[PDB]
């Protein structure tokens, strides 16, 4: 007698948004911005360190809390916000510069750069340098005049690197916290470190002054670095208040470096990390994290947009 | 008692497909659903639902510090670039969704549609049109001739002498 | 001397309403709006505009300077960057624009269509299309029976006797 | 006999775009791109500082043009192109980010350093800062040797953050016209200034040398400055062609900075801003200035872009 | 050895435009394409076509340098932010060819329907749909009333009498 | 007594992609991603120069790779990675800054600054900058004692900008091998250079020292420069270690520069360019090169993407 043509609803319909309305309802929808976190660090495939106390600048010039990362080797690199490049008080110069390229580095391989000395000491040592006794920076060597207040000899080394990629060479500027501090340790008079390449030139005068302490200290130590390229040679000229170089840096392949604040774990697989832990979703959005990097959805404003995955919900005349 | 047509309701007991057929004759009222009609709904919106999974190939890495804070000038530069972005994906993201949602819905009451204009080709000059998405079927059809309709057996010429007789006085 | 529907033209004095009727029989030519639909109309398209006002809440500030000049080198690459973008909101404002015309354009079509479709459904066997969007009235239809028609009240039971009779010979 | 279906029409008709067509009439349109500017700044609402002469660094210094905004409050922040942060010839250093920070700080809260001298003359004044006669900057102390070519101490002075906010240290390095004038101030030799913190260090030597004549003065003092975190401490160690800061500068809030050119309005609202004036709409784009400031619609290159707000235009069949 | 309309199949016969009448009568079976709808056609896929050629005014100068690399903070900075509107261009060019490709195929299909329903409502009560898109005429049509109907001249009212007799027994 | 309303179709169908479907075949699509490169630099209608062996910094200075550019004009630039700024070893402080100002300033117009010297040498030459004999940059003057050892006397030198256009001025400071070295050029003690101006002030102190050999050299001149806007002055304060401009630089329109690798076409007519060529293509995207500059089609990294022009392809039923 009489046949009809229908579509399917629910009484359980969920609303969403179309050019035209706001809130019409569809039989069935699902979301695209993610927001579920997972606050760990998933590196199952991935080789990984978690530097901890280790800065990881501090990687390159070695101080105690970075001596097991000294030719470390990674695919994920995490730094962790207790984390110090530092033991004598200091900073680098173009400091975020240089951690981006080391994010990136799979690690670093050291090689001697083969500086030999005469009449000079090298055993400089500090009280915030503590290794069983007093010490200093592992991959660095602080020069001094030879006794107290001595005259400090001018200086020449150069380094060429013979190898096929291009070596991180680092050094420091010593600022002491007198120019009476500065005698004793380097002799009287002006002092200069010039640092030359075939594609690089600097110079460096120490500026002895009263500083704030820092671990005790009011002394500065200023690090300076360089890329060098292959078959390219670095000469130092200097007559005190520099910190010199043991060995040279090189990049071992390819890397990721992120800043976490939660454990690591090595059973989930992730691509997409932020300070607070992974993302793993095959949604095309996120609400999590602005700054997450690795393979990421885009990040967007809203918590939520829901995708129509159903026809619009007209419910049955009772 | 009557029973009615997608132009009025949907039907919240279409509980094994998105489109169908609800008949009723000597033999009572039933209730089937479509298969053509809804798998193609289903294809297209997971298609659509592949189309946003596709992940990019694009890997990004720190440009910005949040334990040692950058220089301000760069800092603020960097800030509002990514700031500047956010909202171009947050545009993006909210008129993708709200583009799609209108064609999923409208791409719906096509193939609505579409069912509706093939069973009436089916009938011929055998039915009307009751205005609520239904067919007066103006002889008997039985529950071998509904089937028949739904799975395009249904041949008008057999029962098109005792139909136009109906239709008219 | 006859009228004309929308196959073939709109109508400058329908001036209370966006889609509607019009009628001619012995009580003369007649014309009125529909609600339904021209409402549906509007409210999809103030929906639209809605959409388009709902402002965002992201507050930007100066990076460079129009009196002290910046640095060359992050002045062009400021200024590169601001470009870029402004070339993607253009790209966005143009095509957003193009887009929801198109939309605007065929749900205002599909609103005519449907209308069209529904009083075909009322009139059953009852009238012919006269292919300029109008139908033909098998039958004597006062203003009464015209109202009718319009506010969904008209059973073509009524009439169709008489209509049947009329449309063959 | 007969009803037909229709639509409205107008012979008023007006063209948009879409995807296919190029000029298609419909019945009704409206503007998105917002072209309507109101010469003035809507201030209403908004704590509002008009700094005219006086430029937003000088703020800090306090040359007699900012005397008025040495401790200002605001909520929108104004500057002039008028403007100067400079009485005695000289410019910042990082002076573009600097501003950045002021722009958003709500105003200044100045609080005394507390420093203290000995043999020294503080007196320091030029007439390129008149104030009743001659004088130097509100905020800061030209400290000289004490009669004339007489020796300038070694001197050291620090200070400390004792309050819950970053500080606004500023101070100046003087680079007299001649190694003559330079030595008349601050006495033969040469002359150095270290500013020590537990996260800056810099060093600071003068330059004495012809430069062009500014305001009658071919003598330049440039300015340095630093944000002090709270508990931390920042110490100044130097001999000479030294500008000494008397007050530190503490972020009173939140605001936000413009560069206009035209005058205040206090009766109108506002929350977008450029050079020009406010941009008051709704309309979702602007094609008035790309640097717009605050919560503003996007710009855009096109003046119009039109959005059909009614059906296609069919004329009727006459 | 019938002949089948768009509902079931194209024509790679049709060779003279996009879309046509294929009749078959005493004279044989015969092969012409429409204009207006064709043209229509036409003219919305061009009208895209010129919307996407519409070159731009702005034009980019280089930022940085592949012979002199630049600063590692700075160049990091720009290669961040190039590939961010890189992925974005990648997004707009997939999504707007995405959503162009759509319309295209859809409003063909509009057409098509257009075409079909045109033809429709030109044989009025005289034909009947034989489900493949096509028309079964029920009275004789030769040459040069199959012609008639292809531009719009054939007048349902010569036919009305002879058609509606074959259609009723 | 039938007629049936169809669509035409082919066999030889195309694939696309849309919301819904991917791989749906339509009769006729095209491409809207070029990949079509010209590797010419399509020069018709732009005057352009290829600079070959001179660096774009080179035609300031002028070595003798650059002579012929020293006030060249052109609507296009073309830089060679063969090219180089520099005869004696060295390179720019903000080299790059420049590079982008040259390369869009239309060429350059060079005028006499005017210098005059006495109790002093001017004729300083190298043989790093062969032409005929040794020689120097031909827009700069190497000053020295006058014959050896003697002291170098304290000198100002003052350079107004009489022109509506601001001038690019140049100079260098020298860096010998030695303090030795110094000595016998400048003279013994301490050397200094202030550059001061109405919106620029700089100082500078040489820094001798050995670097590595290049060009058989291992001392380094380094250069500076700086806009001088109209009306305004430059004085130079120095005593020694000072490479002096002879000659001014102005900017003589507009220009657009690039860095190419390919031979230039003077036939084909060109607007968008890259490093491999030419971008001819009214096609909206392009996958060719992402840092191609001019007036480009926008970089997308798919290297096809298939716009439908033609309707869905429905094969005839057999
Ligand atoms: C600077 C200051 O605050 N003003 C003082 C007050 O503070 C003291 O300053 C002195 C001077 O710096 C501090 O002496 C330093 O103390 C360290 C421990 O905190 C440490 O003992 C330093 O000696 C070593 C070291 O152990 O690291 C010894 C190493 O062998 C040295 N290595 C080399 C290669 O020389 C090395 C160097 O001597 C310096 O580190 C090089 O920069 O360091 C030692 O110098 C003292 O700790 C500070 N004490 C306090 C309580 O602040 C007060 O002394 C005050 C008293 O009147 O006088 C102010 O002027
Ligand atoms: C430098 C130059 O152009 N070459 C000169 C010519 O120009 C004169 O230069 C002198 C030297 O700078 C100028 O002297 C200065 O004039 C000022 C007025 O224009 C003013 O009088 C300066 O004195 C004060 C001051 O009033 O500001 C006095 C303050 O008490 C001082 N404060 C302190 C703490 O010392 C202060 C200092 O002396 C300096 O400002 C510190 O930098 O300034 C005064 O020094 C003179 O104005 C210039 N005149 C002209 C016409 O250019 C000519 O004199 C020329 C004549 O042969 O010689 C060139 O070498
Ligand atoms: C520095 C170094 O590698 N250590 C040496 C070794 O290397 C030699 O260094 C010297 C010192 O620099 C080199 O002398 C220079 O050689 C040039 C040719 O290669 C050239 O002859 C330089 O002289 C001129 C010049 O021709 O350019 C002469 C110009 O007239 C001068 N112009 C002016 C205005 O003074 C000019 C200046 O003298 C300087 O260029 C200013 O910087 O240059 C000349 O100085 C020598 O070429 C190097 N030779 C080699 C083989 O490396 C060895 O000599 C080694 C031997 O024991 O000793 C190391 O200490
Ligand atoms: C409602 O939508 C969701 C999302 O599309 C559907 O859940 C999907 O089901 C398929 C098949 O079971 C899975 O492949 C997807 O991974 C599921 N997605 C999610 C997000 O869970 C669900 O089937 C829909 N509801 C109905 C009744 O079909
Ligand atoms: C033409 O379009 C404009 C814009 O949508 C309509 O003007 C709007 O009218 C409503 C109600 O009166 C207001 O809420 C809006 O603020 C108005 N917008 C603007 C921009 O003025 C106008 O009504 C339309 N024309 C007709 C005849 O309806
Ligand atoms: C298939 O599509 C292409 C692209 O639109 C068509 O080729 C165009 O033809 C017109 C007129 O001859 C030219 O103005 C265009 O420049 C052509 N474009 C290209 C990319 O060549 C072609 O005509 C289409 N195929 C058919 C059978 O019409
Ligand atoms: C960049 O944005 C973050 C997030 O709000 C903020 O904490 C940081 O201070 C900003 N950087 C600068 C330099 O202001
Ligand atoms: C940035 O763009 C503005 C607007 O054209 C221009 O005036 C300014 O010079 C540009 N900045 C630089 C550093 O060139
Ligand atoms: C910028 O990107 C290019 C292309 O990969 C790369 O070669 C270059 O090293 C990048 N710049 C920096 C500073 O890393």
């Amino acid at each position: 007698d009489k046949i009809c043509l229908g579509h399917h609803a629910v009484s359980n319909g969920t609303k969403v948004n179309t050019l035209t309305e706001r809130g019409v309802e569809v039989v069935n929808a699902t979301e695209t911005v993610e927001r579920t976190n997972i606050p760990r660090i998933c590196s199952k495939g991935k080789r990984t360190v978690d530097l901890g106390q280790c800065g990881l600048l501090g990687t390159i010039t070695g101080p105690p809390q970075c001596d097991q990362f000294l030719e470390f080797s990674a695919d994920l690199i995490i730094e962790r916000r207790e984390g110090s490049d530092v033991c004598y008080p200091g900073k680098f110069v173009n400091e975020e510069a240089l951690r981006q390229i080391l994010r990136e580095s799979g690690g670093i391989d050291k090689e001697a750069m083969g500086f030999t000395y005469s009449g000079i000491r090298t055993n400089g040592a500090t009280s915030a340098c503590r290794r069983s006794g007093s010490s200093f920076y592992a991959e660095m060597k602080w020069l001094l005049s030879n006794t107290d207040n001595a005259a400090f000899p001018q200086m020449t080394k150069s380094y060429k690197n013979t190898r096929k990629s291009p070596a991180l060479i680092v050094w420091g500027i010593h600022h002491s916290v007198s120019t009476a501090e500065q005698t004793k340790l380097y002799g009287s008079g002006n002092k200069l470190v010039t640092v030359g390449s075939s594609n690089y030139q600097q110079s460096f005068v120490p500026s002895p002054g009263a500083r704030p302490q820092v671990n005790g200290l009011s002394g500065r130590i200023d690090f300076h670095w360089l890329m060098l390229n292959p078959n390219d040679t670095v000469t130092f000229s200097f007559n005190g208040a520099f910190i010199a170089p043991d060995r040279a840096s090189f990049l071992r392949g390819k890397s990721m470096g992120i800043q976490s604040g939660v454990q690591v774990d090595a059973n989930c697989e992730g691509d997409c990390y932020h300070s607070g832990g992974t993302i793993i979703s095959n949604l095309p959005f996120q609400n999590i994290d602005s700054r997450a990097v690795g393979k990421c959805p885009r990040y967007v404003k809203q918590r939520s947009l829901l995708l129509a995955t159903g026809m619009k919900n007209v419910p049955e005349i009772p | 008692g009557a029973i009615a047509g997608f132009i009025e309701n949907g039907w919240e007991g279409l509980i094994d497909g998105w489109y169908g057929f609800r008949h009723q004759n000597a033999q009572g009222e039933g209730t089937a659903a479509d298969y053509k009609s809804t798998q193609s709904a289903i294809d297209q919106i997971t298609g659509k639902l592949n189309r946003l999974i596709e992940k990019t190939n694009q890997q990004f890495e720190l440009i910005d510090n949040e334990f040692n804070e950058v220089e301000k000038q760069i800092g603020n530069v960097i800030n509002w670039t990514r700031d500047s972005i956010t909202e171009v994906w947050s545009y993006n993201a909210e008129l993708l969704v709200a583009m799609e949602n209108q064609h999923t819905i409208d791409l719906a009451d096509s193939e609505m549609d579409k069912l509706y204009e093939r069973v009436k080709r089916q009938l011929r000059e055998n039915a009307e049109e009751d205005g609520t998405g239904c067919f007066e079927i103006f002889h008997k059809c039985d529950d071998d001739c509904m089937a028949s309709i739904r799975n395009n057996t249904y041949d008008h010429s057999k029962y098109r002498e005792e139909a136009m007789q109906n239709r008219i006085q």
